[PDB]
């Protein structure tokens, strides 16, 4: 019912979104300084976990062109100085694997250690195009210092996703949902353009689905996939029985009687993923 | 017996693992030693008649095939074994959800009672274990949510096999393997294996195997294999029986009508059916008329120029012009016509078969597998085919969107997850768009 | 132009320069070309008509050894079903090519000596082999020709 | 696509097409992302700067 919506829209919500999400973006600037900073910057990046399922859920019933849709958009530039930071705090982790991903930037330092030092990694990253100046060395200070000789981008990688698994998916659903719904607006554009990096990171786990709803009224639903059923759908085992039933939609089925079959088809794949990731290795 | 009993299922797990390439081999390898079958000789000298095999300047070919076949027969078990082993739960699923699906919507067995599947689903209710392999356990009880109302409860607890109902539905709101294991439940579903299409082929496909080692020549039922394994040539072996209703009827038509028309020269024309050159040993075969039957179903049907061939030429003048009737009134209906039947209702029918192959290929390659929308009015928009096939109305992503909503909670899900879930469990699908998506009337504030 | 200067060697190989007509103009292209448009399949399915003949003559070589003969002469007997390769090769010589059934190679069956069943074996031969496998091969050339 | 690859590096491989100034403005394209020095031998450029 889309009668909260009257309220929640003209009082004095947005105001302290902005407020809370200029604090969130801050927070973080100085609670990636030491090890021993992280435990409870997860709890508050959970926190972010439902901050954004707080502003998802007035998506519900979305009009395309609507003054609250609107209204979401005008929230990012009433606070369009706190979201270019938290849009570029999920790029500057995300390409982190991706500096390791080329051969030419891992083939610097050949110690059999693995403590390469911070200095012979700072003018590596200054001679790539994908960066930023002063952006260096600050995240050389959020990485671990030990007397400026070991950086250990084994634990540089994994540690800073762990929590930025689920919210930086969250946060492309966001900047997704207002592309498509809202068109033809300039300043909602470059945004999307600043922060494409975890959609097209995410491009595999996401996924547009419609269903017809609320008295022919149809509106978009995003959802996650997982990457343990993400690589083996893509498997013979199954995509035989893709057009073993693919086949006889047509050859035997009605207008009326085809997605009733369609839905036994998904749950018995589902049933024999089921086995077959029981016997799986 | 513990170091064992996960032993053999690790066994079974790396049987199971390459099991299409284990059945490419216990193909190819059968077909291999079919083809050195090819080598086979028999006569009257002892190495009555003895069957030999020839060779040239070499020795252990004989010992090969000795191993070899006993090869295919084990290779057979283990594909056997390997079907029962990974794929029974396929033929296990989806009839006992048509029957929990008939339990709780239609009655079929406490409103009604119906052939050959109805009343053997009725050895499968009153056992404990019945729903121990499908995912919904509760399916007894509300069957006695549904129809408690109408009906006797002490009845239909009987009937569906509840061993002290009323007191497990208290029990459970509050608070020597094969000894416990149940008597029925295995041998109804061990029928259903042996009802099916596909195990008894494969059981066919071994029944031989064993048999083979009595004589080596009935290997050769193996490479009808081929036929049946690819799609391209089951087609020509399911046309006959795509249209054999009316194919039977028809050549039991060409048994008859030659059967009419044999007896008029079996009274009138007894003269000259005889093709015996030796005049003091003759031997006509119209004296008896089922040999004179038998006859004609062997040349009539066969040599394509009449019948008269086999007869010499009637230079007599006994009944000359009404020879020359009979034989090309047999002539025009039996080797013109009834043939050339017999000859479309199969070329025909290939044609539509394999015409209707590929308007499925069509059909997926024009039309939307959601909704009615064909993909004529998607050519304004350039390349917009794809970008409304891969990610939105997509295969795939519904079945993950089926799967994400079944393993985290329902105190997580929102309005519209539950809007999908709530009757999705009750089974009624008008939910889907079925006319509108993305394009019919969102148009007018697309930019 | 490998073929003129081989040419002179014998005279005769001249006569592979007049499949020049086929190919020149595009009217006489398509025929040739429509046996490759749908080649993918016939020479699986001509395999089918190898294989299914190979299946059907064993049971003659094995149990049927009496009257496989043309030899007329009664002291020079050579039968053709004593290796199996040369029945094969004799098979496909005469089943898929006479188009009469196989029993034409082969006398009456005036004997008692399982009368009854080379009548069900020729037959199941004639049914087969030329009436429908002989008509796809027909069908597949003359339908991609229309 | 691999017989393709013993043309790029001589320098008469566009003497027979219009446009030949093709192997610099690829390195206009893509010698950002890349390094210049192996894409210059790569393209055959012999003293290209
Ligand atoms: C329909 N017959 C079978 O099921 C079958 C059953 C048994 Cl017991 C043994 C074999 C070799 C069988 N034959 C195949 O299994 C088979 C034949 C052909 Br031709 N192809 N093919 C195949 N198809 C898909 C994956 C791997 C293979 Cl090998
Ligand atoms: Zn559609």
């Amino acid at each position: 019912c889309t009668g909260n919506q009257q309220s929640l829209a003209h009082s004095r919500l947005w105001d302290a979104v902005v407020g809370f999400l200029h604090v969130f973006a801050h927070m973080m600037m100085k609670l990636a300084q030491d090890s021993s900073q992280i435990e409870l910057l997860k709890e508050l990046l959970d926190l972010q976990k439902d901050m954004v399922v707080m502003l998802l859920s007035l998506l519900e019933g979305n009009v395309v062109n609507g003054m609250i849709a609107r209204q979401m958009v005008d929230m990012l530039v009433e606070s369009s100085s706190n979201v270019e930071m938290i849009l570029k705090f999920f790029d500057m982790f995300l390409k982190l694997k991706d500096i390791v991903g080329s051969e030419a930037f891992q083939d610097y330092v050949t110690d059999p250690r693995g403590l390469i030092s911070k200095k012979d990694f700072q003018k590596a990253m200054d001679s790539q195009k994908q960066f930023t100046g002063p952006e260096i060395q600050f995240l050389l200070s959020c990485s671990e210092a030990d007397e400026n000789e070991m950086i250990n981008f084994e634990e540089f990688a994994n540690r800073f996703q762990e929590p930025a698994r689920d919210i930086g998916f969250n946060v492309a659903v966001l900047l997704t949902n207002l592309s498509e719904h809202v068109p033809h607006d300039p300043r909602l554009r470059n945004f999307l353009e600043l922060a494409e990096s975890i959609l097209e990171y995410f491009r595999p786990y996401l996924g547009r689905i419609e269903i017809m709803g609320a008295s022919r009224r149809i509106e978009r639903i995003y959802f996650e996939i997982s990457e343990t059923n993400r690589a083996q759908w893509e498997m013979p085992q199954v995509k035989e029985s893709k057009r073993q039933f693919i086949f006889d939609v047509v050859n035997e089925g009605g207008e009326a009687e085809k997605m009733e079959l369609f839905v036994s088809f998904c749950e018995d794949t589902i049933f024999e993923m089921q086995i077959a990731a029981q016997i799986s290795e | 017996w513990g170091e064992l009993e996960v032993q053999r299922v690790k066994f079974l797990n790396y049987l199971s693992r390459n099991f299409y390439t284990l059945r490419f081999l216990a193909l190819f390898l059968a077909f291999a030693i079919n083809f050195i079958l090819l080598f086979y000789k028999v006569s009257d000298s002892p190495p009555n008649m003895v069957y030999y095999f020839l060779e040239e300047s070499t020795g252990y070919m004989e010992p090969a095939l000795w191993c070899l076949s006993l090869l295919h027969t084990l290779v057979a078990f283990l594909c056997i074994i390997g079907y029962n082993c990974l794929k029974v739960p396929l033929v296990i699923f989806k009839r006992e959800k048509e029957l929990a699906r008939k339990l709780e919507f239609d009655g079929l067995y406490i409103t009604e009672q119906p052939d050959v599947k109805g009343q053997w689903d009725r050895l499968v209710l009153n056992t404990p274990s019945f729903p121990s392999n499908y995912w919904d356990k509760f399916v007894k009880r509300k069957v006695l949510d549904k129809h408690g109302d109408i009906f006797g409860r002490e009845r239909i607890a009987e009937l569906l096999g509840m061993d002290l109902a009323s007191l497990e539905i208290t029990a459970h709101n509050e608070r020597t393997w094969l000894m416990s294991i149940d008597v029925k439940y295995q041998i109804w579903k061990f029928g259903v294996i042996f009802t099916d299409n596909s195990f008894l082929y494969l059981g066919w496909y071994m029944v031989m195997s064993l048999l083979g080692h009595y004589n080596n020549f009935f290997f050769a039922a193996h490479l009808l294999d081929i036929a049946m394994g690819v799609k391209t040539l089951r087609t020509i072996l399911s046309s006959v029986t795509h249209n054999g209703k009316q194919l039977v009827m028809t050549v039991g038509l060409l048994a008859v009508v030659v059967y009419l028309y044999t007896v008029v020269a079996f009274n009138f024309f007894r003269k000259f059916y005889n093709k015996s050159e030796d005049e003091d040993e003759p031997d006509m075969k119209c004296d008896d008329m089922m040999t004179c039957y038998l006859f004609h179903m062997y040349v009539g049907v066969r040599a394509g120029g009449g019948i008269g061939d086999e007869i010499e030429d009637p230079a007599g003048d006994e009944y000359e012009l009404y020879r020359v009737v009979f034989d090309i009134t047999f002539f025009f209906f039996v080797i013109v016509i009834l043939l050339a039947i017999i000859q479309g209702l199969i070329i025909d029918a290939f044609g539509e078969l394999r015409d209707q192959q590929e308007q499925v290929k069509e059909d997926m390659e024009t039309k939307c597998f959601i909704c009615g929308i064909g993909s004529d009015y998607f050519d304004t928009t350039p390349h917009g085919f794809e970008t409304h096939t891969l990610e939105e109305h997509n295969l795939a992503n519904y079945m993950f969107f089926l799967m994400y909503l079944i393993n985290k909670d329902e105190t997580e899900h929102t309005g519209q997850e539950s809007y999908v879930w709530k009757m999705y469990q009750e089974r009624c699908w008008d939910f889907f768009p079925a006319g509108d998506c993305f394009r019919k009337q969102y148009e007018d504030q697309l930019s």
